[PDB]
């Protein structure tokens, strides 16, 4: 995350962390035994890390859980980046309390101007390299289709939309995937992708959540 | 067209965090360096291993 703020330990208790030997992706957990993120993030031996804030110390609010079904949407592009979502089992039950909670999926799409916070412990450079300890927040408006599909011309599908600000200087970043973009109480997106970070005239761009409820449900409930 | 070997590495348009292995024809040398998860070119090895074999020496 570029140009955002420390959120606080545990003030996120969706947020995860997917660690394959260290953290490599994020995720939201939206039940207790199931967690949403990146079908880019896939990964062979995950492990989820719950109630994390300090990513490089145990502070003792961690839940570490193996992954023991990471489901890549059937119809992920990896040339175009279109259904970029997966979904990742737990191997046992999180312990859901205060610290520790999960996020409601929307039941409607997002307009654009919708305020979202979005999180992660990604690179907080927009030029260079330094990776957080804790977790970092930003407060980012959900951009119109039109102005992102202006900002990347023929790489913008119906699942994608952008959030940020033009201006550039607010922005997630490399290690930021996976993670969560929630609106109003709802996840309603996916960190994706983008150009460069926190560039000008290049917002991010996210999985478009509202479109996916209904894949997202049925899976989990058949699995 | 050219040798892919010499290819400076690809973060790629993701924003993930993942280490890969690239072949660094001015040291000489197999190093990691951050995939972003996707578009990954072909100086881009899981292992040090596999990037030795592939493109050692260019
Ligand atoms: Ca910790």
């Amino acid at each position: 995350i570029v140009g955002g703020y420390t959120c606080g330990a545990n003030t996120v208790p969706y947020q995860v962390s997917l660690n394959s030997g260290y953290h490599f992706c994020g995720g939201s957990l939206i039940n207790s035994q199931w967690v949403v993120s990146a079908a880019h993030c896939y990964k062979s031996g995950i492990q989820v890390r719950l109630g994390e804030d300090n990513i490089n110390v145990v502070e003792g609010n961690e839940q570490f859980i193996s992954a023991s079904k990471s489901i890549v949407h059937p119809s992920y592009n990896s040339n175009t980046l279109n259904n970029d979502i997966m979904l990742i089992k737990l191997k046992s039950a999180a312990s859901l309390n205060s610290r520790v909670a999960s996020i409601s999926l929307p039941t409607s799409c997002a307009s654009a101007g919708t305020q979202c916070l979005i999180s992660g412990w990604g690179n907080t450079k927009s030029s260079g390299t330094s990776y957080p300890d804790v977790l970092k927040c930003l407060k980012a408006p959900i951009l119109s289709d039109s102005s992102c599909k202006s900002a990347y011309p023929g790489q913008i599908t119906s699942n994608m939309f952008c959030a940020g600000y033009l201006e550039g200087g607010k922005d997630s970043c490399q290690g930021d995937s996976g993670g969560p973009v929630v609106c109003s109480g709802k996840l309603q997106g996916i960190v994706s992708w983008g150009s460069g970070c926190a560039q000008k005239n290049k917002p991010g761009v996210y999985t478009k959540v509202c479109n996916y409820v209904s894949w997202i449900k049925q899976t989990i409930a058949s699995n | 067209r050219p040798d892919f070997c010499l290819e400076p590495p690809y973060t790629g348009p993701c924003v993930a965090r993942i280490i890969r292995y690239f072949y660094n024809a001015k040291a000489g040398l197999c190093q990691t360096f951050v995939y972003g998860g996707c578009r990954a070119k072909r100086n881009n090895f899981k292992s040090a291993e596999d990037c030795l074999r592939t493109c050692g020496g260019a």
